[PDB]
């Protein structure tokens, strides 16, 4: 037994000590797949807009 | 006639010529660093003469050459004070800067912007000279802000590194917290004594009240990195090693102690401020020594050593011995600059490695570096008849025999023991064990620049303490008779610290492993002070800056009160008035009503 | 070059509105 | 940094990462080499005793108290390599990395010096100009409908083809540009 | 700095030097193209130990996502060269 | 004075009959020439004033503001030369005409020996500014900003007209000399309280005071560059100049009528300094900094001590120059970036070193670094407020620390760090922008040598 | 685990291109071209244009301008002990009263 790490607002819980990713269900895997999918879609769009030799400006960011 | 004034102004003037030449052609070549180094050396050898004349006669002088502006009954002029403190601190600072520049000519050979680095170093030196020689509070403030700005510019030398910018902003923040008290003192002095000049301030204040002295103490605490505002000095190591060796080791960080020394005629007249500064010095020296005990980055250890020495001279100020504090400033400059130069040599030789876990056997691999570091550590710990002895031994003796707080006594004794302990830690972990660096051995010190720069400070840290101690007139009452057990307390406590640290460090060879205790975690994490104080206040303040000040008040309620309410009311009234169906039946009914109202009301 | 729909909108009680907003901010509906 | 990540980490990857972190922090605790080797072998022994466990519920039950024990004895000041994201020289040279496209804004007098370099630069620019037109079509025809599922890019398949989106990976400034 | 410009052959020599001192594998059998899991029968933990050994020896640390997929000395050499921008 | 007013008027026919490709050259040259002529006014005497005629007089308070006003116009032309490249000749000539009219109105305002003429020109300065903001503005919010700027000013300044005509009816003259010589105490009555409020609110709204500053961020953000500099440099000083001119008849009522405004300013300086820390925009950050500095000036004027007035004048001039420089730098960044967001472009010091130097110098001057006149005015006001009450030092020190924090935050976010990867149109800085920054900064470091020229009549 | 064949091929091609680009960064002997155009001794001249001239200028400024105004340069009066002689007057300060001297 070891003393427990109690998280706070300015010291969050570490990912390793977090219990959400140890109780794994197929829907959690599906959710991670969708997250990676949308992230990769955004990354592909940015990279397509980024390596274009014809572009001579600033890539407008809708998020910003 | 009387070359004192001429030479004491000429040194500060000749320090400025390369700044003027920075727009010339020599700035674009590789001759600039050597040019700046030679200029600094010439300035030092020229300023050495007023020191001799002061030693021979006791010359003191103030020069008020340029009259800046007159505000009714107040006169502000460019006044330089050339008393004992200034005439003694000019050569020490110039000597240390010369050695540091010669060292930097080797340490920073690969930096493309080396010329800019040397120009920044010279600008800092000029500003510190202005601060030291200042005679009125405005010029002192000019130097006070200039050194801080130069420290900000030199800490964040590498713009890409985020930690460098963070450390620079942190240093500026703490220095502004100190400047609050500095400005308080300036305003009080002008509004009560009707002068920012030191002479009138000294004369008109026979019994100085608490407010200006508390302001001065706050400024000194801010710039000398005392316990309340300490972390900026250890965090300021993100800059290049020469910067931390010159600025944040021996010259810039002694500005607060020098300010307290300059106002010593007012310090003696007050008893509460002396107690407060003694307590501050004691707590800060103990805290930084305790933190340095278990540190693992070499530059961090030496920075905490610098903070401990700063606290020790604050304690010296507390027991009303300002001249002893000035002497300790002079000695600490030498040997702490030595230690940082040796640390930089090790870091460069080990391919930019700073953790002492990866330094092994360097006693034989780097003989000159280890001998210089050993001499510097022995001087720092207070070995008799060395540079650090002539200051620290007298500090401890005077502290032991004064009607002072007892807790400060105990804290100072434990602090010097811990000083010996962490010096032992540095030596043992960086020069004794088996090598632990990567296999590609690149050890090399055979460069004349590094060797000469180290050896000059070596001769200094060996003989300058004796020379200065025996070559100045007495200014303090000697402690001739003392108990033998109390006469040796410094040596006994230093030897006890040596033995305890060595015995505890030798136990790391044993093949046993144990999780750390709470005390080790407290000491390694810097008392948890940098964590909490850099997450609880800041966040909250920033939170308010977006919640209350910006959105809720400015963008919501201030808009709702004056403009939005007016807009809504006028819109409603316009809708009410203009909504007429166009029927003349209602129009003429209203006409009849108003005719009746005017007939019966206005008569 | 940004349409009106892309811009931030008032909090929506309805699930359909919530879904539209989650898609706008480029994140999963149940992650919003 | 080079390899694209997966949507999740398998149990094997978690175990390997925990092993690496534990060994690193043990080395940080045990300064000397012989002590480090002894205790690293002891840790490997205590690490492989549950290597052959079959059920996943108990294995996931483990590697939790292991993480708690690691967090309790993690040496709050670990050793970090100077170029690591926590090192003393992490982003030291990031202020010297000037982008390649800046060279397009140089004055002709400045371009008079280094003529061969700029000739090779024009050759590289032409190569990129053709390769981009080929790559956009290759990536369009290779991606599955509905958008990519992982951020892994395919190599070049034809003879004269070049890998898609290569210009800004090939033309990185340097590790130490100055 | 005075750091010599380490080259590809130097990197390969250092890699083989580190590997040949790993007594779990015989120096004679190993080659620059030899595998780890199959050609030498090494455990996953063993491969992690080799990666950490090269980490310590070369002075720079490899991210886990890139370290867990290095299985031959040749690709380790290639990864180090790509990290350190080696021409030849 | 007519040797100054007449050439400014002749600038209009000079501009309108110039060739299509030479308007900027002529306007800049003759504006600079006019500034040289205005330099003669600076030699004030310790006695009353330079009473030129029955209509215009010059003091040592009006001289620095007049010189700054005449000096600003060439800088405005050089700043506007950039974004007006694709504009027709008639519209460019109209823009220069608006700038010239603004300068002429300000010049006639600052002397204005009679208070009604001062008020007439003080409101006349509002039309060209509104036209500039609402016509040559980029964003779609320029219309709302123009409406706010018009109405906030006019609502405050309308009771001032009634107060002035009432004073003329009772006192019998509004000439400032007669007003100063024949001044009599104001009794403590409700009517006198409302006269005080009417005479003060018109200038406090324009300064602006905290709580009535909502128009300033909008007007500064949506305006073009020249409108931004003329708002931050000269148009904010109209309120303070009027207040220091008109507080001569409000004694001794002010002794207790200054409490609400003193508290509002001494708390709003802290509030706006804190607001500057959490800002996603550059021009908004600079506008809030201007609000903080003007709140400090309000405190100084309301204290009503000689050191307060000297510090107020010094801070007025210094803040004008510094804010104009900061707006110039922000505009140069926005022209290349086309976004106007602080964190969108980063690490520009690696790409534009000299502009990084200009940024550093402007931030240091804004940071109130000694011995610049910024700190001279700051420190004078601090000492005067300390004499007023020993507890003000807490608020002033907090303001100083927050000012340093947000200034260095502005410098670090835009200059230090790693450059943004997806921006490849950061062309090398032109000679025009470097010359603009140099002409902004050199007068500050030159005035730090002769502070008595900007310390006002109570020197 | 390990590299997929597509990953191996892509990394190989990227490495080839990167090495080509890096090799292209080298400078030839004539690559740097500069167009030329013009319009004890070292220390001896250095001490003259950097030390002597500032001394001359500052000494002139202090002697004939700063000291012209009153009270600009004020020197602490030298310490006077028993037994010294004053240059201006010539008088001799009386000695001490012969305190008892043992050890
Ligand atoms: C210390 C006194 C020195 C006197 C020598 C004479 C110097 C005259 C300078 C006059 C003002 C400079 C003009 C401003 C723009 C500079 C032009 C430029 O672009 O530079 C490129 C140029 C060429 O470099 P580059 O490689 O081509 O460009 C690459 C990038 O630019 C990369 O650029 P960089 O990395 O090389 O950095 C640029 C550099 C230069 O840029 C600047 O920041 C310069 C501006 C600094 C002032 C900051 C505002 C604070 C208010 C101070 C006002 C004092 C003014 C006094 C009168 C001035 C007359 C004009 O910035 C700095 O180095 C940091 C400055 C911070 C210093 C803080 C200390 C201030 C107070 C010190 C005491 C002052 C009063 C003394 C009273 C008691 C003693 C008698 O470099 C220079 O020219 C450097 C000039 C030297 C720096 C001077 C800094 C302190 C001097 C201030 C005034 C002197 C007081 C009089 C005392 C005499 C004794
Ligand atoms: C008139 C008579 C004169 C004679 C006087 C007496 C003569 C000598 C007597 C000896 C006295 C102590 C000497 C041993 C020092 C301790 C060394 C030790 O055992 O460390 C191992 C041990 C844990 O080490 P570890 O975790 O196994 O290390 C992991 C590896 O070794 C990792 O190792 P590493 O390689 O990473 O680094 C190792 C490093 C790391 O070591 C550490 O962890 C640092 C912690 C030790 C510093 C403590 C020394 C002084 C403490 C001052 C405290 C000031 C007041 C603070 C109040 C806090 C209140 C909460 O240690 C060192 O390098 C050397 C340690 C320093 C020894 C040299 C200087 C000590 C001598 C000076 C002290 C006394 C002589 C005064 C002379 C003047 C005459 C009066 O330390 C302790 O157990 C702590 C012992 C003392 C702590 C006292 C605080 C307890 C507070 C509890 C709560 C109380 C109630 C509060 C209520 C508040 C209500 C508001
Ligand atoms: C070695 C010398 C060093 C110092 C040099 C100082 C030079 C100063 C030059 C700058 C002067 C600033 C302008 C001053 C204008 C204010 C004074 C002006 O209004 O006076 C007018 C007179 O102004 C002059 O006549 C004309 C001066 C204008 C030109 C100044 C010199 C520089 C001009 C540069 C213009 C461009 C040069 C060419 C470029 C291609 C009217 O005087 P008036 O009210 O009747 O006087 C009554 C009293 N009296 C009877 C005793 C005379
Ligand atoms: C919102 C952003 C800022 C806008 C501007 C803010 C500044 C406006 C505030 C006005 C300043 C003070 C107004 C009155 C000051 C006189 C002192 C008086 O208030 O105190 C007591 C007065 O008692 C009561 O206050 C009577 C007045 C109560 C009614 C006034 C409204 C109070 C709340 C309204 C706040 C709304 C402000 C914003 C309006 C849009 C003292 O009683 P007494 O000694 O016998 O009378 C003194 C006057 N004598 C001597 C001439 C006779
Ligand atoms: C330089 C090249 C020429 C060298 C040959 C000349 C050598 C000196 C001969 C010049 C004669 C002396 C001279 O210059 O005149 C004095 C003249 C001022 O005249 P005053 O009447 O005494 O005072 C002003 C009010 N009337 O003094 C000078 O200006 C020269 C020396 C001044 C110091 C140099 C400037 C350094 C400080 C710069 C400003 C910093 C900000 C202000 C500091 C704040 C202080 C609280
Ligand atoms: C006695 C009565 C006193 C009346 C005082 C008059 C104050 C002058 C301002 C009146 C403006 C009212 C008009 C209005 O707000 O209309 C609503 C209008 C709708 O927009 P529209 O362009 O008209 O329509 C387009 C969409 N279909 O709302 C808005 O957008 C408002 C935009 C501008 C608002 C400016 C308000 C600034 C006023 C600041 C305070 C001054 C108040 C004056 C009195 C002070 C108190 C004593
Ligand atoms: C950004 C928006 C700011 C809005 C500012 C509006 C408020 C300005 C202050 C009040 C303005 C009206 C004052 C009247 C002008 C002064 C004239 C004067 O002084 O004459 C007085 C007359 O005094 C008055 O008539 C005042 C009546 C006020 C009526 C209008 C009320 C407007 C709102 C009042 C509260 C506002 C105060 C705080 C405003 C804060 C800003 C929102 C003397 O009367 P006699 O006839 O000579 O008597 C002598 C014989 N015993
Ligand atoms: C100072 C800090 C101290 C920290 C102490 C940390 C705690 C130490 C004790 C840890 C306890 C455990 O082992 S937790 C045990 C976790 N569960 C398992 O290991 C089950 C099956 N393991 C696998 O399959 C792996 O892949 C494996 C076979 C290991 C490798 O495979 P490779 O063939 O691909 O190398």
């Amino acid at each position: 037994s070891f003393p427990k790490y109690k998280p706070s607002r300015l010291a969050t819980l570490p990912a390793t000590l977090d219990p959400a990713e140890y109780d794994i269900s197929p829907e959690t895997r599906k959710a991670q797949a969708e997250r990676l999918a949308i992230r990769s879609r955004l990354k592909r769009e940015y990279l397509l807009q980024y390596n274009d030799p014809n572009r001579l400006g600033v890539i407008e960011d809708p998020a910003l | 006639m009387n070359p004192f004034a001429s030479l004491t102004l000429t040194t500060l003037t000749i320090l400025t010529i390369p700044i003027m030449m920075s727009n010339s052609n020599i700035y674009k070549t590789n001759l600039y660093p050597n040019y700046v180094k030679t200029t600094v050396s010439y300035a030092f050898t020229l300023s050495l003469v007023p020191l001799l004349m002061f030693m021979h006669t006791g010359q003191e002088m103030i020069i008020s050459n340029w009259h800046w502006m007159t505000l009714q009954t107040v006169e502000l002029s460019l006044s330089f004070k050339m008393d004992y403190f200034s005439v003694m601190f000019i050569p020490v600072a110039l000597f240390v800067t010369w050695s540091i520049m010669e060292f930097s000519m080797w340490y920073m050979h690969s930096d493309p912007f080396i010329n800019r680095f040397f120009k920044y170093l010279l600008l800092f030196l000029i500003t510190m000279m202005i601060l030291v020689t200042a005679n009125n509070l405005f010029q002192l403030f000019i130097g006070w802000e200039g050194v801080g700005i130069m420290s900000f510019l030199l800490i964040g030398w590498w713009h890409g590194r985020t930690d460098a910018n963070t450390a620079a902003l942190q240093a500026i923040l703490y220095n502004r917290i100190g400047d609050i008290g500095f400005v308080l003192s300036m305003a009080w002095f002008l509004t009560h004594s009707n002068a920012w000049d030191l002479q009138q301030i000294f004369m008109l204040n026979n019994e100085c009240p608490n407010m200006p002295l508390i302001g001065l103490l706050l400024a000194a605490a801010g710039k000398s990195a005392q316990f309340g505002l300490h972390p900026w000095l250890p965090s300021a190591m993100e800059g290049p090693t020469p910067v931390s060796a010159l600025l944040h080791s021996s010259t810039m960080v002694v500005a607060g102690v020098f300010l307290l020394i300059r106002f010593y005629p007012l310090m003696e007249t007050n008893k509460l401020v002396q107690t407060m500064t003694l307590c501050l010095g004691a707590i800060t020296t103990l805290f930084t020594a305790l933190c340095a005990i278990t540190q693992n980055d070499i530059k961090k250890i030496v920075a905490f050593s610098t903070s401990s020495q700063l606290g020790l001279m604050m304690v010296t100020i507390g027991i009303n011995q300002p001249h002893l504090a000035f002497l300790h400033i002079c000695m600490h400059a030498f040997f702490k600059a030595m230690l940082f130069m040796c640390s930089g040599s090790i870091i460069h030789s080990l391919n930019d490695e700073q953790d002492i876990r990866k330094m092994g056997g360097l006693y034989k691999a780097m003989p000159f570096t280890t001998t210089a570091l050993i001499i510097g550590s022995l001087a720092l710990t207070g070995m008799p008849y060395l540079t650090g002895f002539y200051s620290k031994d007298l500090i401890i003796e005077a502290v032991n025999m004064s009607y002072t707080n007892a807790w400060a006594l105990l804290m100072t004794l434990i602090a010097t023991s811990l000083t010996a302990a962490y010096s032992t830690r540095i030596i043992f972990f960086a020069f004794l064990g088996k090598p632990r660096f990567p296999p590609l051995v690149l050890i090399n010190e055979n460069n004349p620049l590094l060797i000469n720069s180290i050896k000059r400070l070596l001769i200094g840290s060996i003989f300058a303490g004796f020379i200065i101690s025996n070559n100045i007139p007495p200014m303090t009452v000697p402690n001739t008779t003392m108990p033998l057990y109390m006469k040796m307390t410094a040596l006994i406590v230093t030897i006890m610290g040596f033995m305890l640290a060595l015995e505890l460090n030798n136990t790391t060879y044993y093949l046993k492993f144990k999780y750390p205790s709470q005390t080790y975690k407290f000491s390694n994490m810097l008392g948890y002070y940098p964590s909490i104080m850099h997450r609880l206040p800041t966040y909250h303040n920033l939170s308010m800056s977006q919640k209350s000040a910006s959105s809720l008040l400015d963008l919501i309620w201030l808009e709702t009160i004056l403009p939005k309410t007016t807009s809504f009311i006028q819109m409603k009234m316009s809708i009410m008035v203009s909504n007429q169906k166009g029927l003349i039946k209602l129009y003429f009914l209203s006409f009849l009503i108003t005719i009746m109202i005017s007939m019966t009301l206005f008569n | 070059h940004v349409t009106k729909d892309m811009f931030p909108g008032p909090y929506p009680k309805t699930p359909e509105e919530r879904a539209a907003a989650a898609k706008k901010y480029n994140m999963r509906v149940e992650d919003y | 940094a080079f390899s694209a990540p997966a949507a999740y980490l398998t149990h094997q990857q978690k175990v390997l990462r925990l092993y690496k972190r534990a060994l690193r922090h043990l080395e940080s605790w045990c300064v000397h080499r012989d002590k480090y080797r002894y205790f690293a072998c002891l840790m490997r022994a205590r690490f492989d005793e549950h290597k052959n466990e079959k059920d996943m519920v108990k294995a996931t039950q483990l590697l939790r108290q292991a993480e708690e024990e690691f967090w309790y004895g993690q040496h709050p000041q670990p050793y970090i390599f100077p170029e690591s994201p926590g090192g003393t020289s992490y982003e030291r040279y990031e202020c010297y990395k000037v982008p390649e496209w800046c060279l397009d804004d140089w004055h002709p007098s400045e371009k008079a010096m280094y003529p061969d370099y700029f000739a090779k630069r024009e050759q590289w620019k032409r190569l990129r100009r053709e390769s981009w037109e080929r790559e956009v079509k290759q990536l369009q025809e290779e991606t599955p409908p509905g958008g990519p599922r992982t951020e892994a890019l395919p190599p070049a398949r034809k003879e004269g083809d070049l890998p898609p989106l290569w210009w800004h990976i090939v033309t990185r400034p340097r590790e130490r540009p100055m | 700095s005075d750091a010599p410009p380490l080259t590809l052959e130097a990197i390969k020599d250092r890699v083989l030097y580190v590997l040949k001192l790993y007594d779990k594998i015989d120096p004679e059998k190993l080659s620059v193209n030899s595998h780890f899991m199959k050609d030498l029968g090494l455990d996953s933990l063993d491969q992690v130990e080799i990666i950490m050994a090269m980490e310590d020896e070369f002075g720079f640390e490899i991210p886990d996502i890139d370290a867990e997929k290095l299985m031959c000395p040749q690709e380790i050499v290639d990864y180090i060269a790509d990290k350190k921008d080696v021409y030849e | 004075m007519l040797k100054i007013i007449i050439p400014t008027t002749m600038l209009l026919p000079m501009t309108w009959m110039s060739k299509h490709n030479m308007i900027w050259i002529n306007a800049t040259v003759h504006s600079l020439l006019i500034s040289l002529i205005s330099l003669s006014l600076l030699n004030q005497l310790g006695e009353n004033s330079l009473n030129f005629s029955l209509t215009f007089f010059s003091d040592s308070l009006s001289a620095p503001l007049l010189v700054l006003t005449t000096w600003l116009l060439p800088l405005m032309l050089m700043a506007s030369q950039s974004h007006l490249s694709k504009e027709t000749t008639t519209r460019k000539k109209l823009y220069i005409t608006m700038l010239i009219l603004l300068q002429l109105f300000l010049i006639m305002t600052f002397t204005a020996t009679e208070l009604i003429l001062f008020y007439i020109l003080f409101e006349a300065t509002l039309v060209p500014t509104l036209i500039i903001i609402t016509r040559w503005g980029n964003q779609t919010e320029r219309l709302n900003a123009g409406l706010y700027f018009l109405f906030y000013t006019l609502a405050g300044s309308l009771p001032l007209l009634v107060a002035l005509v009432y004073i003329q009816n009772t006192t019998g003259s509004l000439n400032f000399l007669i007003i100063h010589y024949w001044s009599h105490p104001l009794s403590n009555s409700w009517s006198n309280i409302f006269m005080w409020l009417a005479c003060i609110m018109a200038f406090m709204v324009k300064m602006p005071l905290y709580g009535l500053h909502l128009w300033l961020p909008k007007a500064h953000v949506e305006a073009p560059i020249a409108g931004s500099m003329v708002l931050a440099a000269v148009l904010l000083k109209l309120g303070g100049y009027g207040m220091m001119r008109i507080t001569t008849i409000l004694n001794p009522l002010t002794n207790y009528m200054a409490y609400p405004f003193l508290m509002l300013s001494m708390w709003g300086m802290i509030m706006t300094s804190s607001i500057c820390l959490r800002q996603t925009d550059l021009k908004s950050l600079i506008a809030y900094s201007s609000v903080s500095h003007m709140a400090l000036v309000i405190v100084a004027i309301m204290i009503q001590t000689p050191w307060s007035f000297m510090g107020a004048t010094a801070l007025m001039i210094a803040h004008g120059l510094t804010s104009s420089m900061l707006f110039c730098l922000a505009n140069t960044n926005y022209e290349r970036v086309h976004s106007r967001t602080m964190i969108l472009a980063r690490g520009l010091q690696t790409l534009l070193p000299l502009m990084a130097t200009w940024w550093l110098v402007a931030s240091l001057t804004n940071l109130a670094l000694p011995p610049s006149i910024n700190l001279i005015g700051e420190l004078f006001i601090i000492t005067a407020s300390f004499s007023w009450s020993n507890i003000t030092i807490i608020l002033m020190g907090m303001n100083m620390m927050i000012t340093a924090l947000y200034s260095l935050y502005m410098l670090i976010t835009t200059q230090r760090g790693k450059y943004t990867h997806h921006i490849n149109n950061i062309k090398p800085s032109f000679t025009r922008e470097n010359a603009l920054m140099a002409l902004h900064i050199l007068p500050l470091l030159l005035l730090t040598l002769n502070p008595k020229m900007i310390l006002g009549p109570l020197y | 685990s390990g590299y997929t064949p597509d990953e191996k091929l892509r990394l190989q091609q990227l490495r080839e291109l990167r090495r080509r680009w890096l090799k292209d960064q080298e400078l030839s002997p004539r690559e740097p071209v500069l167009p030329p155009r013009r319009v004890t001794y070292r220390h001896s001249i250095f001490a003259v244009t950097h030390v002597l001239i500032p001394v001359w200028i500052i000494h002139y400024y202090l002697k004939y301008h700063v000291t012209a105004k009153p009270y600009t340069v004020v020197e602490r009066k030298p310490r006077i002990f028993p037994g010294d002689t004053i240059l201006e007057t010539g008088e001799v300060i009386p000695l001490m009263k012969e305190f008892p001297d043992q050890h």
